[PDB]
């Protein structure tokens, strides 16, 4: 995985170029948002269990069939695995938010995820709905400025799964 | 029997490592009985000197309960 | 004028022109970055269990994630291996015996 | 013949485990360059999530005992040896009495 | 990078980033503009630094450009100065990254094998890196010179 | 693995046959070539570093983009891995020549190499070019008959990769 | 502390501390007087903070002090306020140390098992520490309040 | 390990006290010494290989028999191990000086060093002489004030070894 | 030696030595007499080999004995020749052993760290070893030169 700094470093390395004005512009842009990202990351970390609570409550309210018998989230085991997955998504979305890059989402989360869910019978659309629900809860938690920029990575996960 | 308490020094000959290796050279560990032959053979093959081995859990000479 | 030509070392190290599709593939080409973007957990400390409790705990959870491929809190691995973790912390056993 | 625990012990009591991981480090993906095909097979295994696939990545290794054709008896230095053995046989023949 | 290192560590223990890691990233991000200024200063003078370092190196090591030397000739001297340019670029990348990781990952691991295959003398490389360090720390102030010399010393120790 | 002796043994073991005159002739031919094979192996072993240096020099002269920034052999890791693969090819070609049999080339070199390289983005045509440059360097050092023999194993590698 | 974390990070890679770690340690030391002042502020108002936090906790969670609650009765309510006092002292320790390490190794490691042995509900703990966050950060200025709120938020997320 | 701050925190935790005036005073003392400690640690970090060179040169000049055949530092492996141990002692003394407390020396360096050296045959007296030689060299570089502070931990290592 | 390698390989498989391994040991003991003759020949020509090897090294690399060179001075040049004598003794040990294992155990493991600490240039080592190889092979016949030069080649590769 690469953060924004290493993203610029890697593009200029594979082009064999020294940093030009555009590179320093992107680097300034990353450094300018670093406090926002760090504060949002700390807020999300302190309230991770809460976010999972409201997001799973919303997902199971809108889709009661998931946790009733015959649903993919019907057992204590499969319910716990669903909330574990939601914790995965929140934690890695916070990683991507801190890094300012979606590379970790491709490398560490989305790789093999669709085929694994298809192999397990996990509903992918319902998982996308749960990810969206985490998006609204986290946005309500961290404020609009951080909300949009966390939503970038949430919708990246949603699009990668869909 | 079921348990040997083994204190062993394993020096290094193949190379000098960047790692500290004070962890791995002089040690004491608990190896269960039917692992001890293999473990002792491996320690002897690495070049170490087995300093002591003791009975801790079981009773020597027991027939049942092994 | 005093013309100043481009030094030869500049041209000796230039790269072929690459659009974004080639840049992306040139970044991610060889062995994956996971090979060097990771932590290797080992029992470097020989001090007692009273201090450096957190690094023993991290090593124990890393052992769980390596042997069982992920966290296994749903299966109560901590209480299943509580005696084993206790022997590891007080240094009765090594990492290999824990594994 | 022996089941599961003897099999795990056979792995962990191997010389390879002792040299690579010793007694202190948690195992990890090694990205092995050797032997041949170990890298792709290991990477397929380590790029899969838990329960991602139940298929066997390495069912077995195709034997290389015998190919079809290319006997290598037409090999030029093999041809030279077959020429030289004729000379050796001729010398042995002239070692016999002339009659 | 510092942020990448923090995220990799936090991912290893499968946890969120600690307040200490967040404070570390806060510090690294607070010093971003200063490090960008240092890197831009080094970048604006790549040609001067490379030429002066090459002169100092070949005065220390005249044999490398003598006939039968490794850098003998215009094109081989150009390849030598190009290697110096590569390492200057990695040093600037490391300055903006906040650690030696770009230098480590592009120009250090397996460098003795590469130069052994290129019949390039390692002490010559050490002299060239020290020459670059002197020239480049010349163009900076006291505070920036120590930080840049840290990366240069890392590279020099890696070479020998 | 197999050598010439083991190949004759296997072909007479599948038939459950004791050795005939033909098998003894094949064994004599191999025993006659053994001295030349050992000579070539010793020469190659003494000169492996020279061969790798020269062959990689021709390869990177013809394909300069491999060592320009962004090329597959551009970093110290990837250059070192490239010359390490060349050393591997030389070593296993020497093993094969000493055995008189290409089975080791399939078993310990060619098995999964193609999709190893394809999964890494290693160019296969440039690897074959490196192998051909290595063959040309080795032929000059081992002499004409040994050059022809060594070309067989280098060409086996090149054809298996292609 | 921050110094201990930097030393352990350097030791894991088996190296001397990089200029980044030394600069972080310099910044930590330069912030020492301010953090001792913050800790002294929170320490001198220990009784105010504990009683206001306990009042808010019982207002928002009356079931704790109702029959069948873990804090019902005089002695149980006293030991509840006593644990609040422990956690406040741990927060001051974390403030002076610059990280959450004192809190982590005195009050977080094994807290779930301890409150499971005592029937102490963890939502009650998190609500108590959030009430104590509000009460304590009310007394501090913005720069002090945010930095103390980091420790309180870490505590709340660790109990939850 | 514990530093000075963690030592004060632990001594106040054991008695269950909030910080009083004396604790803040000891803290202020440490933050007063902090700049000196950081400067000395950076100086030693820049000059580690040097200090090791003069320290080993002094040890072997004063005790030449250690490196002639029969000495425990006689081989490339054993000489390399000796200088490796000296580098470890310098690095950990620097850690202890920066921390301001000698717990790291007992926790990491001295825990089991007697058993290991005596079983290996390492002479303790010569290693102590090497500690003193390293201390004398380091004091010349760090500065007059920081020299005594670093000597504190050097004598701690020596007495633990002695 | 060869016997020790055969024994450890057999013990790795927990077996007796196969007829092939026994035949290998038989060939080894057959070659032993020629090996001792070669080692005797190099042992007799101690001072010659050292003298010409040192002279060729110092003429080929005057910088080593020149001011600022690592071997400047009578005592440092004596230490240089002493190292050459060490390595020639190791090569004799390798000749008797039949392999480079004694050279490996006494003078190759950790040699780069030793010469880094001593500030000894490794290319100077390689050139001194090549000069020793030239003198030793010259003092030998055509047959002995190959097997003796193999050990010097291994040693130079270890230094390089
Ligand atoms: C960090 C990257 C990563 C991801 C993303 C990941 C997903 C993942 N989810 C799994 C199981 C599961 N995941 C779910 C989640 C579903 N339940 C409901 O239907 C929802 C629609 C939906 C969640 C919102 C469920 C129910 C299971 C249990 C499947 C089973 O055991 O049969 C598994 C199988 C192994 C295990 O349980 O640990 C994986 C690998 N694993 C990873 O290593
Ligand atoms: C980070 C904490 C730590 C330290 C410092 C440490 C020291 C240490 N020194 C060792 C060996 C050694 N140590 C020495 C050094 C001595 N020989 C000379 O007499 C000198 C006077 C003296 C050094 C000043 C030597 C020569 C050996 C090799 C002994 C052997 O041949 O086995 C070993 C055995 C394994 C190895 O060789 O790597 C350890 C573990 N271990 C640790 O866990
Ligand atoms: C003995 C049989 C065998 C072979 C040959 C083999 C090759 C092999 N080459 C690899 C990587 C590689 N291989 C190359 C080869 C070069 N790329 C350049 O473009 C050239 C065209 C080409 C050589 C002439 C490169 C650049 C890498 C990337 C190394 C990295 O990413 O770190 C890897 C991945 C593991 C590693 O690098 O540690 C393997 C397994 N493996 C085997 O078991
Ligand atoms: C980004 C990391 C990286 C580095 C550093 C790197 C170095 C590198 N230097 C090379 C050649 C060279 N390098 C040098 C430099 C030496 N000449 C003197 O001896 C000096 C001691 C020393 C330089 C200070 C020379 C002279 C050549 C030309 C070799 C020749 O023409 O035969 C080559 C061969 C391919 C080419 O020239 O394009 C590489 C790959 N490659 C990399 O991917
Ligand atoms: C048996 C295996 C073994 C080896 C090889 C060995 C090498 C060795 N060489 C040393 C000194 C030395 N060695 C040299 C030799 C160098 N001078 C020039 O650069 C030349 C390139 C080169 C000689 C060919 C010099 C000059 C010194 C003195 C170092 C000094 O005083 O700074 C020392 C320091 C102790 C002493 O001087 O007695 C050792 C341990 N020790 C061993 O136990």
């Amino acid at each position: 995985m690469q953060d924004a700094i290493t993203s610029v470093i890697n593009t200029y390395d594979v082009q064999g170029k020294y940093f030009d004005t555009s590179a320093f512009d992107k680097l300034k842009a990353y450094y300018a948002t670093g406090e926002l990202r760090v504060r949002a990351a700390g807020t999300i970390s302190a309230n991770a269990a809460t976010i999972i609570k409201e997001a799973s409550a919303k997902l199971f309210s809108n889709q009661p069939d998931l946790v009733r018998p015959g649903g993919n989230a019907y057992t204590t085991r499969r319910y716990a695995a669903c909330v574990r997955d939601m914790d995965y998504f929140l934690r890695y979305a916070t990683y991507a938010m801190l890094a300012g890059d979606t590379s970790i989402l491709d490398e560490r989360v989305l790789n093999g995820l669709k085929e694994t869910y298809n192999s397990l019978g996990v509903p992918i659309s319902s998982t996308v709905q749960g990810i969206q629900a985490m998006k609204e809860v986290t946005g309500s938690l961290v404020g609009s400025g951080a909300a949009k920029e966390m939503g970038v990575y949430f919708d990246y996960l949603s699009s990668g799964l869909s | 029997t079921r348990l040997f308490k083994v204190t062993a020094l394993i020096p290094s000959y193949k190379k000098v490592r960047g790692g500290r290796e004070l962890q791995n050279t002089y040690f004491t560990k608990l190896v269960e009985y039917d692992r001890w032959f293999a473990e002792q053979q491996r320690i002897q093959k690495q070049g170490g000197k087995i300093l002591s081995v003791k009975m801790v859990a079981g009773k020597p000479g027991l027939n049942t309960g092994v | 004028p005093s013309f100043e030509e481009t030094p030869k070392f500049i041209e000796k190290g230039t790269a072929p022109d690459r659009a974004l599709p080639q840049i992306r593939s040139a970044i991610n080409q060889g062995v994956s970055k996971k090979r060097d973007q990771r932590k290797i957990f080992s029992t470097v400390g020989i001090q007692t269990s009273l201090a450096s409790r957190t690094e023993f705990d991290a090593l124990i959870r890393a052992a769980y994630r390596q042997v069982f491929e992920r966290d296994m809190d749903s299966y109560r691995i901590t209480e299943v291996f509580s005696v084993l973790e206790t022997k590891l912390r007080n240094r009765e056993i090594t990492t290999k015996e824990f594994i | 013949t022996q089941g599961f625990k003897p099999f795990i012990n056979a792995i962990l009591d191997s010389k390879e485990y002792g040299e690579v991981f010793g007694d202190g480090t948690v195992p990890y993906n090694r990205y092995p360059t050797l032997p041949a095909a170990n890298f792709p097979n290991t990477e397929i295994l380590y790029n899969q999530l838990t329960k991602q696939s139940a298929e066997v990545v390495v069912p077995s290794f195709k034997p290389v005992t015998s190919p079809r054709g290319m006997d290598m008896s037409q090999t030029p230095l093999m041809l030279q040896a077959m020429g030289d053995i004729a000379e050796a046989e001729q010398e042995v023949a002239l070692q016999k009495p002339l009659f | 990078s510092v942020v990448t290192k923090a995220i990799v560590s936090a991912d290893a223990e499968a946890r969120y980033l600690s307040p200490g890691e967040l404070d570390r990233i806060r510090g690294f991000v607070s010093s971003g503009e200063r490090r960008l200024r240092v890197a831009q200063t080094l970048t604006e003078s790549r040609e001067r630094i490379i030429k002066q370092a090459g002169d100092q190196l070949f005065q220390k090591r005249p044999d490398l450009v003598s006939p039968g030397g490794n850098a003998y000739g215009a094109e081989r001297t150009a390849s030598c100065l190009r290697d110096l340019d590569y390492y200057l670029r990695l040093v600037t990348f490391g300055i903006v990254a906040g650690d030696v990781t770009p230098i480590e990952e592009i120009g250090v691991i397996g460098v003795k094998e590469m130069y052994r295959n290129l019949e390039v003398p390692l002490p010559g490389m050490v002299e060239a890196v020290k020459a670059m360090k002197s020239v480049a720390t010349g163009l900076l102030s006291g505070d920036d010179s120590a930080e840049v010399g840290y990366y240069f010393d890392y590279l020099a120790g890696a070479l020998a």
